[PDB]
């Protein structure tokens, strides 16, 4: 009932999906041999469990990254759409030249895993917006499936280009050429940026050596928490469509912010006091989230708080009302009680309470400027443009896309400071 | 499903390739005689016991090919890949590109076709050659032309040893080095400028030796090539295929002339008294006294930098040190390319060649920079060219072999335009 | 998520072990370099004796 | 209820704070690990008790002091906000240039520790007035919090420099720059000087080598006795606002002298008993106080006395009437029955009676008068002035600041000769 | 979280640096062969086991810098921290300040930049130059210029060795000691005048050693500088800092020339037969007999006095001694500074170097006096300049290095400005 499929693309997407499957197996208690020790997994002969996740990528090397790691034996070999070349940081490869060669097979496999269900609650993808493979392939796939099932929602835990600490040089091109479509045919485009992830890992946990595994662990835990009000009972349950109804006023402001709690280092944990007020105060701060857009620089059009554990619902709701009345300026007024709550009845494994914050705020607009501004300084000289120009693109396909991006961000402004 | 062809032409190309195959056969546990007591890129299973390297060695003077056939690795190669001519190059162009090179180019193309059929997941070529010579330019130009009109999509990786400002081993090297540009632009994708005087000084100060030799130069170039291909050959938290180069370093396919840099080049005793963490190593990587080309980037700008960190290196330190180095004031980027550093990581350290002077260290960084200062080098060379062609020096040795003299100025025409194109991309908008 | 092994707890051990390994290799290389240098000097002396004879 | 956040700052501030906290712990019966053995402390998981106090310094060395010295494991590993450069005994450094970078974070942590209270009675500070870090950062924090929480009080246990026993050379500048702000954004600046402490530990206790720790302990005892009548029941209760009203008759005449009783040498301990006659005869002494200003050179506007232990209140009140009616000149006439008492029910550890004498007198104008001189020379030659100019602060301030100083003492002097 | 870079230029500078690093390596027990069987301010872990010090040693004369390269510390330093030229400078300023040093300062400043970006919380510099030395004064002045134009915000605390008022070891020192005045005055915030004759009298009347030598003086100066850095190094009941040291002794940014004093300098016989009270040690740290810069402070006046003690002291006793000193009549202060004493305490009593005549003492005091009697020194030195420049003697050696002699009058007027300024501030209000 209300099942989900899990498409993954690109190296970042596939690694984060691996981490998320380890975390899900940790919660539901499934050791890597796929035995117990229907929302996500599927049964197979002998009581075996196989996750309904299709893994796609252009370069085959990532196989040795998803099969080698622990819990990598849960997947099924028939769910691996692995090409042979690797789009190699080029968008047009995964969308016009190579994309349309594996898109057919991945469409076949996702349809096979979709018809095997009865109530397809929706899709959720994991990929990046900067890498050519991830961006291109996932964008073409999202396009075709929103053309296929126009009724089911499709969340994307898609990371974004890091604001300051960049690792590629063709980033803004891919970022814009994928946003131009994710603004059109997506519903919950949860955005994550490596800079804010390092900020959390360096200021909220005081860690010392963050490997990509740790950032992936954090984002995967948040991924689990955002939908872990569905797999379990709830004093006030919820699901994906409840979020989709309570979190987007207008059909194009659907890029959210993600935060998790609690998070403590060795000493802090040895001293911290875990109570609903403290979790609330830690949750609605600035650098407890995964988006380098300081929320005080904007206002939350709306924001859901998914609590988990055994708490006092009156404390939760009174805390929501109190934090809305306290920082009344940082919120928006033309939507009263703009904060939403939801409560599950079971915490994560190894904890006793934990909250997941999902905020549709107008603060992310700053991001959609800076990266966009990058494009403006790399397209006004045709820098690196001959590559995409050679594979079949056109200048209009760029410019209008940019404008669309502009349009999108302007929308926030146009209906951020409005009232009656 | 990954492999690269390594064509070695000329004289310097074949020696640096000999050293490169030494390093490769070393780090993969391969024994130099071919047997074995992660290699599908360079070497390959032959069908009976041994392993053969993907390489063809063209040359006209049989001395170096004979030295390879009677050196240490005589059983390694395949006795067909060693194509040996009958005459010499005499340090001109038409005798390796118009008259005699045509006697060997077809056999070369047949051998290269065989090597291509024997492979499945092709990724590119690695040609090594001097240009200050006679066959490394002529036969190299002809082979580049034949490949570009024969294969097409596969990108070529030229490694050209140019003449340095002061040190000189031939008086007619400006002529043929200018002659080779008429074909380096059109057919070649990536050209990595390597001089010698810079490598001489590098071996002098860092490695503390005072009697360096061509073998040491070749060892260091082999090290850089191995660090280049580690991403294909081995593991890494952030792998970098050979298409990331073309999609990250080539703004316009007419300006693609990169220059190298490597670290840490330290002797034994000078690492004992040295911390050498990631921050220090990425500070040293940019020091123009460590570049592998005679050029002072202080008088130029940077377009892009592919940095590959091999060895036990965490990514966050790389990101922080990148932020610092980009924040410095004396190393300025162009405005039309604000984000420039393309960084990749591999979890394997360097593998020192036995009997070398370099010290083995847990970490290493190889930088390949597409910059705009290298342009002045070309300008300098033209200067030399003019001071000869103003008096029609040595034109007879070229016109004697059908070379229509009208090409010469044309080269100094085309190359000249090239410089203006750099003057077109240093324009701060 | 209360604790994440992705943080390095025993950083001191990593640092000290790498230091000791580096010192060991540096010692080996210093010894082999001194050996090579002395062999070169003795070969030069041999050529000296040949010329004097 | 009536929680009190204890901010610290500066080297001497942190030393006195650690001493005060270890004394309070050994009073409330809290072992150095945080278990029993809300006004000050705060609960923590497992039954631990952490002190609701915030440390701060522009150099990190003091950190490894407070954690090293006994009773360091109590403080929360989050409240340790610290810097690297160090104001280096330069007020402009620690009030405009460097400290101003950390004041935002200090405000955030104070706002997080003040939202977690039901009824916040007020604040309390402890910091030098000569050290750059202490004076500068503390007074900037004071301005911030007093523009934040106007309804509540702001007490500062500042330690003014005694001119005779000097430790620094640029001290008067910091002194006047701190007093110009404490006159404007504070409520009870009970000053302390080292000359009186050397005299007391040198004459009234017959010690031999007075360690800074020991004078710090004396100040800590005075500070603990100040507010004890709130933490424990009492036949005549008190707080930090009854004190704040029965003392200051003018919004700027708020500089108090402290005094502890009884203090007697170890060798003479087994001698004369401890009853309210001896406590009274020992309390009102000129050289029993903690301020190098002989009250014989002035008068008292008001004098509160907080008794601890258990005694017949009638005897206390009779002795009060007697001491006022025999020492009538020392009490100014235009305020009748100017002396106040407040008796608690629990003595400190060891003793059975205790006296905290808090006097708002007109005899500490000298404690500024002389300092005024220490300024007027060192300024009209611009001695060391350039260290204050090159950091942004303009010379003008000093001038006007000195004005206020004069105005301050001027006010005091008027109330010495306004007879009725 | 705190470090300090030391620079040692010239011959006397590098000698006192040798002695100072000896004393330091003894203080933290760091063996003079590098490896160790409170230090991060000075040393740094060099990536493999041992330690390296944070200092560069510049000297064009390869005599002493090679003497160290072969001495008992060649395993401690890093062979790139030892810079040598090809010859000496021969006592004339313009030799090692305009022409020859121009090339070496580049490599020096590069090393310094590498050290800086290797350190974390660098607080200040500590240069050394015997201004009589042509190479010393010249190269030090050049380094100061280049650092003040490069670094800026960071502080610099020179420790220079002048020519004594009456005894001298060269004839052209009063020339190349005046030229360095502007450099050390405008680009350096501190200065500490040292002079041998004063230390010679101190040794001859305290330690009874009748025939002293340089090495004793250098050990004693090392002791003073160690007592200086003791605050940043070790614990302390009442600590100071270089950031506080500057802003408590510099009343005006152009009168900061401070002299020094130290106590107790006593051998074993005068140690056992000694009460050694804090009162007596402080009342001895004022005697113009044992002032480490020849002058009569009694006839001058004091402005500020830092008193950094070490060992077990009672702050009550320290303050009582301070009071009974301010009671005295021979040593009077200016009016515009009522509180003239800053003090500081530490918690490590002095160290003892086997090979020195100083005795192990539980307590110690180092006093830095910023006074106005120091101007007298300049006067006498200035005197010498006249009796030379009146007749242009030796000026031709200067002009023979590109420095036009017109700079002499400029430097002389610049120093006359100070010579007049000091004798002006020493009045009432
Ligand atoms: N770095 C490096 N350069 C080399 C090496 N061997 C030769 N060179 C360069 O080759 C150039 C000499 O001219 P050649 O390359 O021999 O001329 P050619 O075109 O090969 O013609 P042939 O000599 O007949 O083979 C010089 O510039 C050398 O710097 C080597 O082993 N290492
Ligand atoms: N206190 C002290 N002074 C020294 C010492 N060694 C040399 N000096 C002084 O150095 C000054 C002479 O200048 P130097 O720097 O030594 O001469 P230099 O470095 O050879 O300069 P050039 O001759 O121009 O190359 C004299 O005043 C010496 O007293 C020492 O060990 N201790
Ligand atoms: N938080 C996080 N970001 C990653 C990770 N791996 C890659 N990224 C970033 O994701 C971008 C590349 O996306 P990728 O999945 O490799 O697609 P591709 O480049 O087209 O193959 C780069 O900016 C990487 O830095 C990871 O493991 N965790
Ligand atoms: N009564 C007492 N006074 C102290 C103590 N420690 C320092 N002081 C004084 O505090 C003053 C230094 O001011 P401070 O703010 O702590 O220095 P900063 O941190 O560098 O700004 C000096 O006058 C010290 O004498 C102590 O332990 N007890
Ligand atoms: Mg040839
Ligand atoms: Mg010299």
């Amino acid at each position: 009932m209300r099942e989900i499929v899990h498409i993954q693309g690109g190296q970042c997407g596939n690694q984060i999906g691996a981490k998320f499957w380890e975390v899900i197996s940790d919660e539901h208690g499934i050791d890597p041999t796929g035995t117990y020790h229907n929302v996500y997994y599927n049964e197979a002969t002998g009581g075996r469990y196989v996750p309904r996740a299709i893994l796609m990528d252009l370069e085959p090397g990532t196989m040795d990254s998803v099969r080698a790691g622990p819990f990598g034996q849960l997947f099924r070999p028939d769910n691996f759409v692995f090409g042979q070349t690797g789009a190699g940081n080029n968008w047009a490869k995964g969308h016009y030249t190579e994309g349309a060669e594996l898109i057919d097979s991945v469409l076949d496999v996702v349809r096979k895993e979709a018809e095997g269900c009865d109530c397809l609650q929706g899709f959720q993808i994991t990929h990046s917006l900067g890498g050519g493979t991830g961006s291109g392939m996932g964008t073409l796939l999202i396009s075709k499936v929103r053309e296929e099932y126009p009724d089911r929602i499709m969340e994307t835990f898609s990371v974004v280009p890091s604001p300051k600490v960049s690792d590629t040089v063709v980033e803004p091109y891919n970022a814009t050429l994928s946003v131009h479509q994710l603004v059109e045919n997506a519903d919950e485009c949860m955005v994550i940026d490596n800079e804010a992830l390092y900020d959390i890992c360096f200021r909220t946990l005081k860690l010392t050596t963050p490997t990509y595994g740790d950032l992936n662990h954090l984002v995967s835990a948040a991924m689990s928490g955002v939908t872990c009000c569905l797999r379990f009972p709830g004093q006030l349950n919820s699901d994906l469509r409840k979020l989709a109804v309570n979190l987007i006023p207008f059909p194009r402001l659907h890029f959210f912010m993600i935060g998790f709690a609690p998070l403590t280092s060795r000493g802090s944990q040895q001293y911290r006091a875990l109570t609903v007020p403290e979790l609330t105060q830690q949750m609605f701060d600035a650098k407890n989230m995964m988006c380098a857009a300081d929320p005080r620089h904007g206002r939350y059009l709306t924001a859901s708080a998914l609590f988990r554990g055994r708490m006092s619902t009156k404390e939760v709701d009174e805390q929501m009302l109190n934090v809305q009345n306290k920082n009344s300026s940082y919120f928006v007024e033309w939507i009263p009680n703009n904060i939403k709550s939801s409560i599950c009845d079971i915490p994560p494994k190894g904890l006793k309470m934990a909250v997941t914050f999902v905020g549709n705020s107008t603060a992310i607009q700053e991001m959609f400027k800076r990266v966009a501004e990058q494009f403006t300084a790399m397209f006004r000289r045709k820098a690196f443009l001959h590559w995409y120009t050679g594979e079949g693109m056109d200048e209009m396909e760029f410019t209008e896309a940019e404008s669309n991006m502009n349009d999108l961000v302007s929308e926030y402004q146009q209906y951020q400071d409005a009232t009656a | 499903m990954r492999e690269v062809i390594s064509i070695h032409v000329g004289q310097g190309g074949i020696q640096v390739g000999n050293a490169c195959w030494e390093l490769f056969c070393l780090e993969h546990g391969i024994q130099p005689d071919g047997q074995m007591p992660a290699f599908n890129t360079f070497f390959s299973e032959t069908g009976a016991g041994k392993h053969v390297p993907r390489a063809v060695f063209l040359d006209l003077e049989p001395t170096v090919i004979d030295e390879v056939r009677t050196g240490t690795y005589r059983q390694l190669f395949h006795p067909e890949q060693l194509i040996s001519g009958k005459e010499d190059a005499a340090n001109n162009f038409a005798r390796g590109h118009y008259t005699i090179g045509k006697e060997i180019v077809d056999l070369c193309l047949d051998r290269i076709r065989k090597l291509a059929d024997n492979c499945t997941g092709l990724q590119g070529f690695l040609v090594f050659n001097s240009v200050g010579g006679g066959t490394g330019s002529g036969l190299g130009s002809l082979l580049l032309e034949r490949l570009s009109v024969d294969y097409g999509k596969k990108s070529k990786l030229g490694f050209t040893i140019y003449p340095s400002p002061q040190v000189s081993t031939a008086v007619v090297e400006p002529y043929n080095s200018i002659l080779s540009t008429h074909s380096l632009l059109e057919h070649t994708d990536v050209a990595v400028m390597l001089d010698n005087e810079a490598i001489y000084d590098i071996c002098r100060r860092n490695l503390d030796i005072e009697r360096p030799t061509y073998t040491n130069l070749n060892r260091l170039i082999a090290q850089v090539i191995s660090s280049l291909t580690a991403s294909l050959r081995f593991d890494g938290a952030l792998n970098v295929d050979i298409t990331e180069f073309q999609t990250n370093l080539v703004p316009y396919p007419r300006i693609h002339f990169m220059l190298s840099s490597y670290a840490p080049i330290i002797s034994a005793e000078k690492a004992y008294h040295e911390q050498l963490s990631v921050a220090e190593i990425t500070n040293s990587a940019f020091e123009p006294a460590n570049m592998m080309a005679k050029c002072d980037p202080r008088h130029g700008k940077y377009m892009a930098c592919s940095m590959m960190y091999r060895g036990d290196v965490v990514p966050k330190d790389v990101n922080a040190s990148i932020a610092t180095i980009k924040t410095k004031r004396t190393i300025q980027f162009v405005d039309w390319c604000p984000t420039g550093f393309k960084v990749g990581i591999n979890y394997q350290p360097p593998t020192v060649v036995p009997g070398g002077d370099l010290a083995k260290v847990m970490r290493a960084v190889c930088m390949i920079s597409n910059s705009t200062a290298i342009a002045e080098v070309f300008s300098r060379l033209d200067h030399k060219f003019d001071l000869m062609y103003a008096k029609r020096a040595f034109v007879h040795w070229y016109v004697g072999e059908g070379m229509e003299e009208g090409e010469f100025s044309e080269a100094r025409e085309d190359l000249a335009a090239l410089e203006k194109d750099y003057e077109e991309v240093g324009i701060e908008t | 998520l209360k604790c994440l092994d992705g943080e390095d707890l025993n950083q001191g051990n990593r640092r000290r072990l790498q230091q000791l390994q580096q010192r060991d290799w540096i010692e080996q290389q210093i010894r082999e370099k001194e050996e090579r240098k002395r062999q070169e000097d003795e070969e030069k002396k041999a050529f000296e004796q040949q010329t004097l004879h």
